[PDB]
């Protein structure tokens, strides 16, 4: 098995993490035949594989027979445990012969890649390295196995031709988890859901660019002995559009963690929420008028994508529900964050300010209290029961006072936590001063937007991303187009509530896998069939209702949604996946 | 046809002339 991908040591949302999952069930039930290619990039990649540049058994033929010929292959564990054998390729290793490729590819398959976008050409050279590696495989082993070759995305879609070209007596599957045509128009202000045999592909691609990324992708789809897609969702645009009807469908599983008690991941997120208290506590210093008890933690994660992730229409929600939640004298408060990564330069000195003086108050509440631990074990060694005022002195108390004093703050605590290089055009910024949120007193929405990726070693936020989404109450993905869906797939799987979408294909599959949804926390949103503003309304409404339950529902409604991760378990859902391999098996050689 | 190689590595190539994706079409049997 080779599941050439590009995203298997680089972090990518997208490939990444499905591959990260699958590579432990695939590898226990079939064993160390399987292998993973992917690129060489200088981020840090080698910090989490482990290197093998020595000769090592389980194809230990290539690493002297082409590696000293002008390569760059590697062999790594992942410091995954599920025998993922994995082969880096390097990608600036061999680049001196691009024309030789390009022309080759134009013997070919008359494709390629402009000189425009340097991803798609080191994607193209990583498919020829995969290529060489593979037929260099073969032609080492005898040709006695009969492998069978696995591509995502259109980043390794160029193998597909490449191999058809070479007539390599391999089996052929291709999954593409984003039509990423779909993508782009779907961010071009115009309706892509209304009809979709109506659209023209070759007058499109090129204006907005995907021209030879669509004709690869539909070579890749045609010349694969079998196609695959993620959602039911998606093989509906992919034979629409394509031309090309998946063989079956393939929905996309997690590896759920099993704790050895059911009500462990309620404690998981007690302590996740303690910590995201204490960062907000630290954000709102000297304006902590709300009760924090009162307090639920929604957010939106995943990339930078305004409309295509659903970001408008939560924050004309969030506007809604803060009026609502103002006119109606409710306590509670909602802390709304935004996981989006747009590029910054560093923290604004507010927000890393406002942890030290957080910090700072706590250590000052930690001198007073071992002052007064000791007065209270002195008495308590006497016998006498503390009157409790002759214990704090005047200096004490004066250093308490000029704490407070200290933390006395007139500015309203910023919505966003980095310095952006670019605030004037940044749509969510633009959008929440143009909504009137500002983390005003009398708001009772605060938003906080934190444009990175979540890592447990940050100055601020020590929390990765799985202990985080385990910490809010509630995560809300209203995503006008996108095939799959992750997010809100691992925060039912951590236990939270979560509002999908209809045009989604978690959505989608818990539609019909469930009766009466919204019921098992999955607040599935109409997209499709509605409006934008009657959309907007409906996210109204869901939000509301999930503020006036109790602790108690709540609870009761994470149980149920965590009722479900065996849903998107890959022991159930990596039949698919057999039977794709059964599939090409059959189509290629019994 | 160097012309239309050197036309495409610019990245402007026509729809309605010689580079359209029937070539393709009509190519990849061969392969198969
Ligand atoms: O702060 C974050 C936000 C998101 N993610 C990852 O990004 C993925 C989101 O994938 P999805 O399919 O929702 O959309 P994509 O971002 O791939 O378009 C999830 O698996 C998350 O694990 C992350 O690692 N850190
Ligand atoms: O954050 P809430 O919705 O108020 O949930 C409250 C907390 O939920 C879970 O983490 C645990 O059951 C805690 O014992 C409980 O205090
Ligand atoms: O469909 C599988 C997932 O990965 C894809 O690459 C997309 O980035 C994401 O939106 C999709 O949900």
């Amino acid at each position: 098995l080779f599941e050439v991908a590009w995203e298997v040591a680089n972090k990518v949302g997208g490939i990444y993490t499905v591959l990260q999952t699958k590579a432990k069930v695939t590898g226990d039930e079939w064993g160390d035949n399987y292998f993973l290619v992917g690129p060489y990039t200088e981020q840090g990649v080698r910090t989490q594989v482990e290197l093998l540049e020595a000769p090592t058994p389980a194809l230990k033929r290539t690493l002297d027979s082409m590696n000293s010929k002008g390569c760059k292959v590697y062999f790594g564990r992942w410091l995954i445990e599920g025998g993922p054998l994995v082969v880096l390729l390097d990608v600036g290793a061999s680049a001196w012969a691009l024309e030789r490729w390009k022309g080759e590819l134009w013997d070919t398959c008359n494709i390629g890649v402009p000189w425009y976008d340097r991803e798609a050409n080191d994607a193209v050279l990583f498919g020829f390295l995969t290529t060489w590696f593979l037929g260099e495989f073969l032609a080492q082993s005898e040709e006695k196995p009969h492998v069978v070759a696995h591509f995502h995305e259109w980043l390794a879609g160029v193998g597909l031709c490449l191999c058809r070209a070479r007539r390599l007596p391999v089996a052929t599957i291709f999954t593409t988890h984003a039509t990423l045509l779909g993508r782009y128009l779907c961010a071009g202000a115009v309706d892509f859901y209304n009809n979709l045999e109506n659209f023209n592909v070759d007058k499109e691609a090129g204006e907005r660019q995907i021209y030879h990324r669509y004709c690869m992708e539909r070579a890749a789809a045609h010349c694969a002995h079998v196609f695959t897609t993620v959602s039911q969702i998606t093989a509906i645009e992919a034979q629409h559009l394509l031309k090309r009807k998946p063989d079956i469908v393939t929905p996309n599983g997690l590896n759920v963690k099993k704790f050895s008690a059911m009500h462990e991941f309620q404690n998981l997120h007690a302590q996740s929420k303690a910590r995201i208290q204490e960062f907000v506590r630290g954000h709102f210093y000297g304006h902590l008028d709300f009760n924090l008890d009162k307090t639920l933690y929604f957010f939106i994660a995943g990339r930078y994508e305004f409309s295509n992730k659903g970001a408008d229409v939560f924050l004309e929600a969030l506007a809604r529900l803060n009026y609502l939640l103002r006119v109606n004298g409710s306590e509670q408060t909602v802390v709304a964050f935004f996981i989006m990564p747009a590029r910054t330069n560093n923290f604004n000195v507010e927000t890393l300010k406002g942890q030290a003086v957080r910090k700072q108050l706590w250590d000052t509440a930690n001198t007073v209290k071992e002052k007064f631990g000791r007065k209270l074990y002195e008495s308590l060694l006497v016998g006498s029961l503390p009157d409790m005022n002759k214990m704090l002195d005047k200096e004490d108390f004066t250093m308490m006072k000029r704490a407070i004093f200290a933390t006395q703050r007139q500015s309203f605590p910023p919505v966003c936590t980095h310095n952006m290089l670019d605030d004037s055009s940044d749509p969510i910024l633009t959008t929440i001063r143009r909504i009137g949120l500002f983390n005003s007193s009398a708001d009772r929405v605060k938003v906080i937007f934190h444009p990175e990726f979540l890592s447990s070693t940050s100055p601020l936020l020590p929390v990765d991303y799985e202990e985080f989404v385990r910490g809010c109450h509630l995560g809300v993905f209203p995503s006008y187009y996108e095939p799959w869906g992750y997010t809100p797939a691992e925060c039912t799987v951590m236990g939270i509530p979560s509002i999908s979408t209809n045009l989604s294909g978690f959505g989608c599959f818990m539609e019909e896998h469930i009766a009466d949804p919204s019921a098992y926390g999955i607040y599935i949103l109409d997209r499709r069939f509605r409006s934008l503003d009657d959309s907007c309304s409906q996210l109204t409404s869901f939000l509301y209702s999930f503020c006036q339950q109790s602790r108690r529902q709540r609870i009761i409604q994470r149980n149920r949604t965590e009722r479900l991760s065996d849903l998107l378990d890959w022991k159930y859902l990596g039949r698919y996946y057999m039977s794709a391999r059964h599939m090409a098996l059959s189509k290629a050689f019994p | 046809s160097e012309e239309r190689k050197e036309r495409w590595e610019q990245g402007q190539a026509d729809y309605m002339g010689a580079d359209s994706f029937d070539n393709i079409k009509r190519k990849l049997d061969t392969y198969l």
